[PDB]
């Protein structure tokens, strides 16, 4: 961990967004705590005070992610840091504001009881001339409030208006939201699809529900006083929260937003129009400046969410996007991938365009784009059907495959072979693709074969001329090479080919199952989970294909799989053995007496139920337990000291006896080494 | 509505299955209804839910030494039978293969009449009582009084197509010999000993006549089994006399 532990220090000392963003997808993901808590916290404690949004928002998430661990170091962090950031909410400082927002919620059993002290701390903290605290720290009071709903506002509301624009505003909004679970569930619903400006706007969606309307009548006046240009989300948010006559304010709102609609507060503005559909005629009018935006991931995603919010305007929105995205595509490689991704993913009514950009992408050295573009071009090809479109799909995907063969980089290789999506069958079944796949299948690098066989397997049902004898050859040659060539790490990759070479080509497997299982089971006996997991899955499917015809090999296979299953406490991907035994017995119709001939099976299955934590593995264990007929407890049974001393002797002798027995019990154990 | 649904599953239902708690094996089990509506795309989900909802019960009894756990193993058995129904309908070759295996499974279970009834309840989705006759004859024969001294009669009448308790004095019908034989044995184990004796005598006479029309390499096995049955009837005539 040391590498990332030291990087965390330098990343917080810090470009900066890149570092913090990238580390944010290891923080809380790797699962380590010995260092992620114990020293990382010192970096947060001393480095965070000077950190602007949105980078600090990611750091805030990192804070909550440390509190979630719940260990001893975590508890020390949660109390040390929040206690300092109750008083630091002191303008040095600003991260303390966000500590409260997340940390208070992470361990609610403590913070629930300190609602009012936090208000007093804000009362004092806001005095700092910086005014950063007056906005942020006061808004952070959600942290000290919302927990009340899990088990004050009835009077704090009046205190907020009387004792605390900034103070009363920021407290009022959260005190109203906490009046019900809906106050936040409305936002959770929304997120499927100066701060005082935003908060005055936020009051309207909530004061409408608390006290239904003078509050709204004055609140919008305050919005306009905080000059008039604003990210007017209040009426959209209200038109979800209630629709408490939000439209009455639009004649003084719609004429302010509109100028900011072009891509040129500006971070939202789109969201200030969308939600008012819930003025459909005016949104319809105003899509023009919204659809004129460039190829940004953000504005494009916002327009997509707009369509999802207003399906009846989707066509107008999507036609705009279709033109917008297509023009960039037709026109570079660093931005075309967004055009292609959204042109392929969005519900649009797109062929030669891909051929063109594909020719451009294939000659670029920007590996990030080569990776993204290969799969993204595959996404756009989806709609395809003229012969031109057929040649476009086969040519573009064939060229990406050629990259997947000739490019030394395994990540680009993966992306371009992964791009051969199932939706493009009957196009990938052409010689233009299958001949390149042939080259891939006999390539010198086994990773190429490993990836390419899955596509070839799928295509075996469409064009056997460039699949079927190749799969026959690879099954024999790869199964031979696993032993005869002395292959090392590559052997695992070869093992993966097995199964990929079987699952989708049944015309090979039935008559070949005999030499396959004899050698495949031999491989099962040969030794490595990297091999055995694939051998097991493949044999399982082979048993499914033949059914009862292979009963003569069940004792051998069953014993081998069972032995592999019994050691699952170390070989912790052998849920596979549970599935394989289940399918083997179900497919073959093996006499339902493995609990007599190999009794341990049932003990193992029960141990899985009370060892493994994965619901899937337990479910499979249950499926295997129920595969065999219910067993009569009688037949089951057929198939399978302190008190003791105490009453037999005087206490004067008993005492030494139990002391000596306890000591000798310890003395005979290996743990004596420490004692 | 657990009892209302339970009644519905014998011989309404669509309403009863929506008033059963979901957080239990029985809810998912008696919506896996899905196999009665042929909603396989739903039944697969209901079965996986039933497996997850059953789950903890198997781990709870791991300290009664798995004695009471037998009931959960019966549920596990029944859950596989739900999947069996899906495979039965989806892959025709499995239908006969299943007949072998299910029978082999049945022989390994306890002889509790209620458990057999539950198995038969689900089994009826795929196999008629007039195909797995061995199961219904054994069901009637699990106990001298079955689970109640009434079920053996109803079962034999089902297999006969003749109800001799209403069709009084009707002669023994031209049916599978084992059903008539079991019926006469059931009559013996009651006040009606004389009637059972006389019927057995005429049954033997009937079998002796029937034997003369099954003399060929195509059906001599019938005559041979009929001879075994004659031996059983003659010993019964001896003891009864």
């Amino acid at each position: 961990t040391r590498f990332y532990d030291q990087l965390n220090h330098h990343i917080f000392e810090l470009e900066r967004k890149g570092g913090i963003l990238a580390i944010a997808s290891l923080i809380g993901v790797e699962g380590g705590n010995a260092t992620r808590i114990g020293r990382f916290a010192n970096y947060l404690r001393n480095l965070l005070p000077s950190n602007d949004p949105v980078v600090m928002e990611m750091a805030s998430k990192a804070i909550g992610r440390l509190a979630m661990a719940g260990d001893t170091f975590t508890a020390e962090y949660v109390e040390f840091e929040v206690k300092r950031a109750l008083e630091w909410l002191e303008g040095r400082r600003h991260a303390a504001v966000l500590v409260l927002r997340e940390l208070a919620i992470s361990v609610p059993t403590f913070f629930f009881q300190q609602v009012q002290p936090f208000f007093d701390n804000i009362f004092v903290a806001v005095w700092d001339p910086k005014q950063a605290i007056r906005e942020g720290a006061v808004a952070a009071l959600r942290a000290c409030l919302i927990l009340t709903t899990q088990r004050w506002y009835r009077h704090t509301f009046e205190e907020a208006e009387k004792g605390f624009i900034h103070g009363a505003l920021l407290i009022l909004n959260e005190l109203v939201r906490i009046s019900s679970m809906e106050g936040e569930r409305l936002r959770e619903e929304m997120e499927e699809i100066s701060l005082i400006q935003m908060t005055i706007l936020n009051l309207l969606p909530r004061l409408a529900a608390f006290r239904p309307t003078q509050y709204l009548q004055d609140t919008m006046n305050h919005v306009l006083s905080c000059e008039r240009t604003a990210a007017f989300q209040a009426l959209g948010l209200l038109s979800v929260a209630v629709r408490s006559e939000f439209k009455v304010y639009l004649p003084r709102v719609l004429d302010i937003i509109r100028a900011a609609l072009p891509p040129k507060v500006d971070a939202t503005v789109f969201t200030c129009i969308s939600m008012l559909a819930r003025i459909q005629q005016d949104i319809k009018e105003l899509l023009e400046p919204m659809l004129a935006v460039g190829l940004s991931p953000a504005l494009t995603a916002v327009l997509y969410d707009l369509s999802r919010q207003i399906p009846q305007l989707k066509k107008d929105i999507q036609d705009g996007l279709l033109k917008m995205l297509s023009l960039v595509l037709m026109h570079d490689v660093g931005s075309i991938t967004l055009a292609l991704r959204t042109l392929g993913s969005f519900e649009f009514e797109l062929t030669q365009f891909v051929r063109h950009c594909a020719d451009h992408f294939l000659n670029s050295e920007h590996k990030e784009i080569r990776m993204e573009a290969a799969r993204t071009c595959s996404r756009l090809l989806t709609p395809s059907v003229s012969q031109t479109a057929v040649q476009v799909v086969a040519d573009v995907l064939s060229k990406l495959l050629v990259v997947g063969i000739t490019d030394p980089d395994p990540d680009i290789r993966y992306c371009v072979l992964a791009s051969l999506d199932e939706r493009f069958d009957a196009h990938l079944a052409q010689a233009e693709n299958l001949q390149a796949l042939f080259v891939a299948l006999n390539d010198q690098v086994f990773e190429i074969r490993e990836l390419a066989i899955c596509t070839v397997g799928r295509l075996s049902s469409m064009n056997p001329a460039f699949v079927m004898p190749f799969l026959r050859k690879m099954l024999i040659q790869i199964l031979t090479e696993l032993e005869h060539s002395g292959i090392g790490r590559i052997k695992e990759q070869s093992a993966r080919m097995l199964g990929h070479l079987v699952s989708n080509a049944p015309r090979l497997i039935r008559p070949y199952m005999e030499p396959i299982l004899k050698a495949l089971i031999l491989k099962l006996k040969d030794p490595n989970p990297g091999v055995i997991n694939n051998v097991l899955a493949t044999i399982g499917e082979l048993a499914q294909v033949s059914g009862l015809e292979m009963r003569k090999w069940v004792d051998e296979l069953f014993i081998i799989i069972m032995d592999m299953l019994q050691d699952s406490s170390l070989l912790a991907k052998r849920q596979v053995a549970l599935w394989t035994l289940g399918q083997l017995v179900a497919s073959t119709g093996y006499v339902v007496e493995p609990y007599r001939k190999y009794p341990t099976l049932l003990e193992v299955l029960l141990n899985f139920l009370k060892t493994e934590q994965n619901q899937g593995t337990r479910r499979e264990a249950i499926r295997v337990l129920g595969l065999l007929g219910a067993l009569d407890p009688y037949k089951h049974k057929v198939n399978i000291e302190m008190l003791v001393n105490m009453g037999n002797l005087p206490l004067d002798e008993f005492y030494p006896a139990v002391s000596m027995v306890a000591l000798m019990r310890i003395f005979r154990d290996q743990s004596l080494s420490h004692h | 509505a657990r009892m209302a649904a339970a009644a519905a599953w014998g011989l309404s239902m669509e309403e009863y299955t929506c008033m059963i708690p979901r957080d239990t094996h029985d809810g998912a089990f008696y919506r896996a209804l899905a196999l009665h509506q042929d909603l396989f795309s739903l039944a697969q989900q209901c079965i996986d839910k039933a497996r997850d909802l059953l789950d903890a019960e198997l781990t709870a009894m791991a300290g009664e030494s798995y004695s009471r756990a037998y009931g959960a193993m019966v549920s596990c058995h029944m859950l596989s039978e739900l999947e069996e129904v899906i495979q039965y309908k989806l892959v025709p070759e499995r239908r006969e293969i299943i007949r072998q295996i299910w029978w082999e499974r049945l022989q390994g279970c306890q002889r509790i009449v209620e458990d057999w009834q539950k198995i038969l309840m689900v089994r009826s989705l795929v196999v008629s009582p007039h195909e797995d006759m061995r199961t219904w004859l054994k069901y009637a024969s699990l106990c001298g009084k079955s689970g109640r001294l009434a079920l053996a009669h109803k079962t034999l009448v089902l297999l006969l197509g003749v109800d001799p308790s209403r069709q009084l004095d009707h002669p023994l019908p031209t049916v599978h010999p084992q059903v008539t034989y079991a019926y006469m044995k059931n009559m013996w184990k009651s006040a009606r000993k004389i009637d059972a004796f006389q019927h057995m005598q005429h049954f033997v006479q009937t079998m002796q006549q029937q034997a003369q029309h099954a003399i060929a390499t195509e059906d001599q096995q019938h005559k041979q089994e009929l001879h075994k049955l004659m031996a059983r009837c003659f010993l019964k005539l001896g003891e009864w006399q």
